[PDB]
């Protein structure tokens, strides 16, 4: 049982009797006190002035703990000879010698204890537990160099074979080790003890008693090695079990109910840690990108405006037809980096050397396209800016801007969003300390560069460029085009769906080995859905297809999904644009992976056996080479 | 009872022993126990007829 | 295996009659890991 | 034992066939019925009209389930005080009072069960098990807000120190916790219950008793703490076990035997979920990319052709010298996306704005080089097309093309493939409803744009640009020059092998901590091979090196593998190109990992202890701050 | 117990005695003698479960005339009283009665028998899996129904032509009934039907309740989060004391640079001859094979410095560049790497006397093609490769200086007036580390690093010009795992306090109450809660914010240490629980999926109609 | 452990005499996980 032991205080007893129990303490049981333990290890002092007397609590050790700590003792008993040489822990610890057996009420709380009464419950005091674990840890600390050296000795030459059997004259092996052993190795200093430890760990190494002349297997771990070895016609049992476990854990990692729900799901429950994205504004279109604004090109009357920064130094700017801005509102907190490397921006009367390029933020009621006069800008601020520098380029008589990294952190909370009639705009442009003559500069902005966007809040989600409070995953299937996908924000719902489905793709891969156009346990649900759906009433010309053609179609569809997961969200995708097919696959994966019974494919079995034979042959050949040199006298 | 329903087909007794081709399953056993059981069931020693080698 | 020294009172490392026969069934193992999860010990 | 119980069919204790056994039910054991439940939880109705009376089966409960559900109930018992406060589940479920002990036959099938008679096995019905699980689950459901607030209280200030002990007056902690804890929290409403729960969870918190005076440790989870605690010379036990198990899982997932096979291995068993790749088709060199074709250069007779898509619309286009196409045979399914953003294609005699670019597919028995005069074109149709747009460019007096995502899927199954003579080609170029005069448009094609290919299958593997049915993993080592690696297809075998070996590299780095030029158990397998190989006889001058030089070279080899995992593929690699070294390392990793005995490295342990001591010092400083700014009375 | 059994050779025994123990063998039980091994309980239970995994398919195994008798592992174990242990000392200290023992031969035969049966059952197993998966047979929550005759009609309709169910339908029916308790077959002789499943405990573990998620999912998610955080190693990345480089480093990744476009002041691993020299000169260098190549140096030439760089591999690509001049043509030319080593610093070089010992390590031939622009030609893709391994050089003398240059080469002397381009560094370079145990800071190798001082020190440009083996990238890749674990373990929305964001709040409150230089300010608890929430959200959305300079809250050190400790102290104290919003969303989604399954079963019943009632 | 004022209580949260001694050997734990795999439960 688990929990602590309790003792009666009042005579009355019931499953809910008030105040009837009290914690049992070592004052009741003298055998638990540290003055009444057995110092077979030598931890408690023998001087009566060094052994304290303070009353101490009691806990209960569970059978799990007993088994695992005895396994911990076994972890030291392998290296007993070297511990003997170092004169450390002469008497091996025994855990059951620190447990006191008593019968009482056992439970975590008093109410649970009132209904529980066991006999031969084993209890310990915390200090005895700490002393035992400290002894084990000291023994482990003593054996670090020895363990590394023994692992080196085992790993120097092939000692294990995947299948079958090999053999070599042990004299040649010993000579090879003598020739390749490290100088500082404890294996040379203490040979016999290394030999005994190796005989314990492995069953191929065998030594004879020269007195009686007998040789036999002396490994102590036959039971586990039986499960590690591959029997005929089938891979090792533990490998199959572990691969199935890993696949099931991948499936559980991405919850299938969230990714195949037909009803709204909150944004935080759906979100995952995102990844950055890179864009170029000039190459982007206004129609596809829903977060861009442009002054209509028909203006042809640029105007110069002044704006102050946070410190109080004015700047000059020029706006004209075509000047592009990013519409900040309706987007989560975001991080922008502008990189102007590899660009010239060189004009007849404009030299990029020494010029300053910076971000500005405008806050105005008037929509951006209606902007003609200066006073319509409202409020503006130069958040950040950097000085430029040009170097000569590969092309003749050309120059390129060096590498720059300009940063901005859009945080809506630092702004006040109470007034709805308010527009927030972001610009990146040239700034000067004097007037910029419009005749001098003809570029609308500096937005023809690289722009890195990285999300700054993993709890909000956007669709097609606008924040949504809740998302319906089933309706995202088959509703995106590449033009609408590459121009999405970094925290889009499309990318979350792709990354949550990649785990399902890997899981399906692990347990399948089918080729092109072969039915599998995972490819049948789509076939069933197709077979049912083709018989349903619709509007077009109905088509009848047999069983084999449908099985081929389902196999191809599943393979296409595995190879490129994003196809489940692409418009006009062949089979994976029907949300019924996606839901069927997602639900059937769990059933397929739960009913496996320690099995593998036929192809995997045959390939594993063939490969094991090949490495067996290779190892035998290497040992023949080793025996040719370093010969046995 | 798990049994097919069908009546036996009568046959006359063969006057000499018949050939028998055995077929192996996937069961396995140790060789020593096989030798032991062969020792138990055998009818040796005996004196057979030799025949002509040429 | 031990090297550069021979002792024959009990086990002769460099002597005759020793076996070195690796196999898939015998393998080689130690105590790599255990079950020490907090919820199972209590 | 598990399964179901079985009883005789009434025979006089003479069961000599599996035909005389029938499965036990609740009529044969009346104590397992629904009406005999003790109903201490109040779940079963007391009205006699509502309790059903029907025959349910029985199943056997195993010790694993008993212990785990028994610990599940103690999970609830950690919060008995608040559960009392809400009058919920006043009596502990006590799983052991639901089972019934019967001497019967145990098994899954009758043939097995007949030869296995057991005494005192515990059985239960499905209904009572479901009721018990529901009771625990409801009790857990009623504690969500309370547990969250308790965790917030624990994590507001550090209550755990990595090593050693810290201290602070509790009055200061209570003042800080009153000042900072949220108003919504239930801690403010129910203080004493939270205090008792925290004293149970944490052994540090101790509450003095007003009536008596004794203050003592009262936590119920000391054994787990000792399993987590670090000794003053070694790290904790559990962390070492967890790390080694994770490394073993990575090695198992990497399939060390598949990537070391000396015999052919089928493509579906070797493959993994692939990744897309990008290219520039114009910039590739034809002798490196074996999957391109090009019409001979210096040809001085451009010709024009016409072609119609699946809607019958006619289109004009022209082929000239230098035009390139892509073989669409023997490359497996693949998806192409082409993007022209950032390129000009501007001449005085032709402007791209308003024009259309398309993918055109050709079928013909004549090689693409021997094409002219449109008589050799063969059957051909337009697949897809898109319209361009022009924007201002950074370079003065130039303009650039806006983004595109021209897509096409190639699925080999649909096309007939009837005549092996037949050849398939793909091309991207300008098309227009008016014939394009050769003088105006001189560009051979529009292949000067970014091209992304993504595989459409997971059981297809190519080499150097042609698909194969099987691969020999040991024959890919040291067989790729760097130029042949940037021109392979995304479904190449080299990428699969590199990704599989990356897991071995990660496992080795997780397990091993060695500095520059230091021997490790994971680097001696190369050393033994180097020694034996340098002894042998081949052709050329032999060089003999001692053990120190060989150890240094082996260590450098292992480091170069870990840092960059694609050196095994690379041709003319110094030491890792040889297949023997790769096979020996891959095989030795498993043996090196499997024979650790709860250990770590010296450098790791020492650095870890120093770090933990620094952490306790910082924690103590913070607690001094807290006790100094919140004075106790 | 474990290990092996032993027998006392003598009457005299004690806790620590010389001799006194010999190993037991097959002679000592009541010729070939084999050793004995003590069998634990874990093995017995797991092997029994493995046997019943075969026993699910008894009817098929009996039709095919295989496996007439079951394995029954508990026959092979022999019970005996003896000393037990791995070594003689442990055996001397222990003594147990009725321990089970077995010889290796019998264990191997047993496991081989199980494996043979599992090999013979494979196609049957795959066929039953196909039959179960073809139509929805499980639902997340609730209960759905469908007539059985329609289901069997659909199965007969769509099952493969070689499926083994079509040969053994009754055995497949019984097997499905054993696996799934939903599929029940009426007993004809008595007219009674009821559940005949043998798996009813795991079914309860995997089943949702009326209002709460399944237990198994909660336990699995918590274990996964703890495993991720444990792998992240919080103690190493929270250290305020130096930690060795091999411990801190984790496998690195390549990086892509442009050498010409970089600025000299940010990137300290570059050296450029001053532009004021104004005159060129030409030199002749001999490669490893004795070939002579002439190359020209001038002002503005840039070289990578190889002194304080870890073993690194450079691969260079020139694709897309023009390099076409009035009197030079890139087609047919050659470009290569040169490694200089000299005792004179680069900036002082004026004549061929200063070039030191030089060698053309690698070289390629340039091929040019027409480009998108009119009358413009660009170069094809190249992969120039070099492996800087320092230990192959003479690093014993300290005065030596090493440099790396990439430029045009030719067998004839290059006329200075034809080509005025300094080098070919205006091209895409990919650098990849070769040593996973050495780390650099800001462009110089460091013996040890302090994780508590890297945070809040890099400007964006400095982080750009970092080498692939920088300690900052190790810090980022070691904090990303903590970020992922927190995201798995949390569902807090905007401005919602969570047990994972409050340590920062406590640190902020304490820091606010302290006295320091500056204009003192005060805040309530609500403002601090919001500030902590924004800081944690920004961390999760961008793990690279701890190292970025002038960060809002995460540039500080105390906040980072507090968060790193809070992750562990919060994950360790859960009780099989889940968030409120997560629970309600799971319930609603499961009910929707149940409705969809029921609708599909209605469609299945509409087609493949069942026989009408007889009377 | 938030503030609460009462006349007489069995344990006083804001009183003097308590102990706040966080240690590595005591630590804090609950029941976060259990072994409930389908194969092992049966």
């Amino acid at each position: 049982p688990g929990g602590v032991p309790w003792i009666a205080v009042g005579d009355e007893t019931s499953v809910t009797s008030p105040g009837a129990l009290r914690r049992m303490t070592s004052k009741d049981i003298p055998e638990t006190a540290i003055i009444n333990t057995d110092n077979s290890s030598g931890a408690v002092p023998s001087e009566s002035a060094l052994v304290p007397y303070i009353d101490e609590p009691l806990v209960v050790v569970t059978e799990h703990a007993i088994t695992n700590f005895t396994k911990a003792e076994m972890a030291l008993e392998f290296n007993r000879e070297f511990l003997d040489k170092m004169r450390v822990l002469s008497v091996s610890p025994k855990y059951s010698d620190l447990l006191t057996y008593v019968d009482c009420y056992v439970g975590v709380s008093a109410r649970q204890a009132l209904n529980n009464f066991q006999k031969q419950v084993p209890v310990i005091t915390p200090t005895r537990q700490t002393m035992y674990v400290d002894s084990i840890q000291a023994a482990l600390k003593a054996l670090e160099k020895w363990e590394i050296d023994l692992r080196v000795a085992q790993t120097l030459l092939p000692t294990n074979v995947p299948i079958g059997e090999v053999s070599c004259p042990m004299q040649s092996v010993v000579k090879l080790l003598d020739d390749q052993l490290p100088d500082d190795s404890l294996i040379r200093r203490y040979p016999k003890e290394a030999a005994v430890a190796l005989a314990k760990r492995n069953g191929g190494i065998q030594w004879m008693d020269v007195s009686e002349g007998t040789v036999m297997n002396e490994a102590v771990n036959a039971v586990a090695a039986s499960a590690l070895a591959p029997s005929a016609s089938a891979p090792p049992l533990e490998e199959k079990s572990k691969l199935t476990e890993q696949a099931m854990d991948l499936v559980t990692a991405a919850e299938p109910e969230i990714i195949a729900s037909l009803a709204p799901v909150p944004a935080p429950v759906f979100a995952i840690p995102p990844k950055p994205a890179d864009y170029n504004v000039r190459t982007l279109r206004i129609d596809e990108a829903t977060w861009l604004r442009m002054i209509p090109k028909s203006m042809n009357t640029p105007f110069q405006i002044q704006v102050t920064d946070n410190t109080g130094t004015n700047w000059h700017l020029n706006l004209r037809g075509g000047t592009r801005v990013v519409n900040l509102d309706q987007i989560a907190p975001m991080r922008f980096v502008l990189d102007l490397g590899g660009k010239s921006y060189k004009e007849t009367s404009w030299d990029p050397n020494g010029k300053k390029v910076g971000f500005i933020v405008f806050q105005s009621k008037i929509p951006f396209e209606l902007w003609t006069a200066a006073s319509q800008i409202g409020q503006a601020t130069v958040v950040n800016y950097v000085q430029l520098y040009a170097e000569d380029s590969s092309f003749t008589a050309q120059s390129i801007i060096a590498t720059t990294s300009l940063a901005y952190n859009y945080e809506p909370e630092q702004l006040n969003k109470t007034d709805p009639e308010m527009n927030y705009y972001l610009l990146a442009t040239f700034i000067d300390s004097a007037a910029i003559t419009p005749t001098n500069m003809t570029q609308p902005d500096v937005w023809d560069a690289l722009l890195t966007m990285s999300p700054l809040s993993a709890g909000e989600v956007t669709v097609k460029g606008a924040v949504v409070s809740e998302v319906v995953p089933a309706d995202l299937i088959g509703s995106y085009t590449p033009e609408s996908l590459n121009a999405s924000l970094p925290n889009d719902a499309a990318r979350c769906m792709i990354d949550r489905a990649s785990k399902i793709a890997e899981a399906i891969k692990i347990d399948d080995d089918a080729g092109p156009d072969e039915y599998s346990p995972n490819s049948v649900p789509i076939q069933g859905q197709l077979a049912i759906s083709q018989l349903e009433t619709g509007y077009g010309v109905r088509i009848f297809n047999p069983k084999g053609i449908l099985s081929k179609i389902a196999s191809r569809a599943m393979q296409a999904f595995i190879g490129d997961p994003s196809t489940i969200i692409t418009q006009a995708a062949p089979v994976l644009s029907d949300k019924n097919n996606w839901i069927a696959l997602a639900q059937g994966v769990k059933t397929s992976l739960r009913t496996k019974s320690l099995s593998a494919g036929v192809k995997t079995a045959v390939s594993k056996l063939s490969s094991s034979e090949s490495i067996q042959n290779w190892t035998q050949g290497f040992l023949d080479k080793v025996s040719a040199h370093f010969p046995a006298p | 009872l798990g049994m097919r329903i069908s009546a036996l087909q009568s046959l006359s007794d063969t006057p000499s022993p018949v050939q028998w081709l055995p077929q192996y399953t996937i069961d396995q056993a140790a060789m020593d126990e096989g030798d032991l059981m062969v020792s138990r069931l055998t009818q040796l020693p005996l004196r057979p007829d030799y025949g002509n080698i040429w | 295996m031990g090297n550069a020294s021979s002792i024959v009172q009990t086990i002769n490392v460099t002597g005759d009659g020793n076996v070195f026969k690796p196999s898939a069934e015998t393998s080689s193992t130690a105590v790599p890991s255990l079950s020490l999860s907090p919820g199972m010990l209590n």
